[PDB]
C-alpha cells in the first residue's frame, strides 16, 4: 500500500 | 538532458511459423519520457498494440514494452518505427528473427 | 530470499495542453501489481497481479486517494522546483520518485528508500538511516530545508520501516504460489559468420525471474570487458525476462570464447563453449 500524507516541496 | 531509446525487437516465445506468439518491441534508456512506438508488419502500422506502464531505471532513464499477438510467417516483415526527440528521423528496427 | 516493495511515479508537465501526465506503479520484486495512470479511464488505482484482487473495496478506494494526493502534490512541485531553477512556463518537466523496503527471507525489516529526481537527475533523496536527506545542489537545499522543519523524515520512516514493510508481508503471503518462485536461465549459444574470417558468438539467456542477472565472455579465461556487445535486460511478457551477450571472433577460434552465467537460481555459474 502506498504512503500517505505530502510534504511539497 | 537528453538520453536516446535503446530499442529491442524480439518475440515472446522462440518463433514458429503458424503458431500464435507475441511481437515485442522494447525501450529503454531514454529521456524525456515522450515517445512513439509502432509495430509495423509489411510496412504498415499494426493497430492492435498495448504496451506497458511507464517506469525507469536507477539511472532514471525510462523504458516500455510495446506488444502485439501475432502469427508469425516465412514472408511477412516485422519492424517497430520509435519517434523521439534525440532522433532526426523516426527510427526502425527491423526483427531479426535470427539471432 | 529477500523480497522488496516499491512505488514508482511519473508526472510530466504539458504546457497549453492540459494537466501534467501522471503515471504511478508499484511491484513487489519484479512484478507489477498495481498501476495509476491519469490518462486511463478508470481513474482508479487498478489491479495488475492476481492475488491483490481479493482485496477489498476500502483498499481501492484508499489507494485511490493516496495516489492521486500523490499527483497533486507533484503538480504543485512542478511549478516549485520550476522557480528553483528559474525556468520559464513554455517547458515540459519531470519529477520522478521511487520509494520502498526490503524484507529478509523470514520477514525482517532490511532498507528502506526514498528518492526523487527532476529532469531526468538527482534532486533529494533519504539517507538509508532514514533520519538525515542528502540535496544534489542548492535548489534542492530548499527542499531539504523545508522537510527538516516539517519532521518528514520521521513520518516516511514509520512508513518505510514499519507500514511498508507490514503491507509486503501481506501481499508475499496473499501471493505466496507465485512470488516465491525462482526460474532459472535456460541458456544456449549461436554463432553467425559476418565474413569469410570472423563470426559472431551470442550467448543466450531465457525465461529466468528475477530479472537480475550476470552474462560475461572470457577468452582463454580472460575477461573481454570490452569488445562484448550486451543488451539491456529485457521482459519477455508472461513475466519472465531475456538477456544476450556477444563477441565478434575469428574463424576458426571460437573454443578459446567461453560465457558465464550467474543467477540467484543456478546452483552454479554456468559456462558455455561454442
Amino acid at each position: 500500500a502506498l504512503h500517505g500524507g505530502w510534504t511539497t516541496k | 538532458i537528453q538520453r536516446t531509446p535503446k530499442i529491442q525487437v524480439y518475440s515472446r516465445h522462440p518463433a514458429e511459423n503458424g503458431k500464435s506468439n507475441f511481437l515485442n518491441c522494447y525501450v529503454s534508456g531514454f529521456h524525456p519520457s515522450d515517445i512513439e512506438v509502432d509495430l509495423l508488419k509489411n510496412g504498415e502500422r499494426i493497430e492492435k498494440v498495448e504496451h506497458s506502464d511507464l517506469s525507469f531505471s536507477k539511472d532514471w532513464s525510462f523504458y516500455l514494452l510495446y506488444y502485439t499477438e501475432f502469427t508469425p510467417t516465412e514472408k511477412d516483415e516485422y519492424a517497430c518505427r520509435v519517434n523521439h526527440v534525440t532522433l532526426s528521423q523516426p527510427k526502425i528496427v527491423k526483427w531479426d528473427r535470427d539471432m | 530470499g529477500s523480497h522488496s516493495m516499491r512505488y514508482f511515479f511519473t508526472s510530466v508537465s504539458r504546457p497549453g495542453r492540459g494537466e501534467p501526465r501522471f503515471i504511478a506503479v508499484g511491484y513487489v520484486d519484479d512484478t507489477q501489481f498495481v498501476r495509476f495512470d491519469s490518462d486511463a479511464a478508470s481513474q482508479r488505482m487498478e489491479p495488475r497481479a492476481p492475488w491483490i484482487e481479493q482485496e477489498g473495496p476500502e483498499y481501492w478506494d484508499q489507494e485511490t486517494r493516496n495516489v492521486k494526493a500523490q499527483s497533486q502534490t507533484d503538480r504543485v512541485d512542478l511549478g516549485t522546483l520550476r522557480g528553483y531553477y528559474n525556468q520559464s512556463e513554455a517547458g515540459s518537466h519531470t519529477i520522478q520518485i521511487m520509494y520502498g523496503c526490503d524484507v529478509g527471507s523470514d520477514g525482517r525489516f532490511l532498507r528502506g528508500y526514498r528518492q526523487d529526481a527532476y529532469d531526468g537527475k538527482d534532486y533529494i533523496a533519504l539517507n538509508e538511516d532514514l533520519r538525515s536527506w542528502t540535496a544534489a545542489d542548492m535548489a534542492a537545499q530548499i527542499t531539504k530545508r523545508k522537510w527538516e522543519a516539517a519532521h518528514e523524515a520521521e513520518q516516511l520512516r514509520a512508513y518505510l520501516d514499519g507500514t511498508c514493510v507490514e503491507w509486503l508481508r501481506r501481499y508475499l503471503e496473499n501471493g505466496k504460489e507465485t512470488l516465491q518462485r525462482t526460474d532459472p536461465p535456460k541458456t544456449h549459444m549461436t554463432h553467425h559468420p559476418i565474413s569469410d574470417h570472423e563470426a559472431t558468438l551470442r550467448c543466450w539467456a531465457l525465461g529466468f525471474y528475477p530479472a537480475e542477472i550476470t552474462l560475461t565472455w572470457q577468452r582463454d579465461g580472460e575477461d573481454q570487458t570490452q569488445d562484448t556487445e550486451l543488451v539491456e535486460t529485457r521482459p519477455a511478457g508472461d513475466g519472465t525476462f531475456q538477456k544476450w551477450a556477444a563477441v565478434v571472433v575469428p574463424s576458426g577460434e571460437e573454443q578459446r570464447y567461453t560465457c558465464h552465467v550467474q543467477h540467484e537460481g543456478l546452483p552454479k555459474p554456468l559456462t558455455l563453449r561454442w
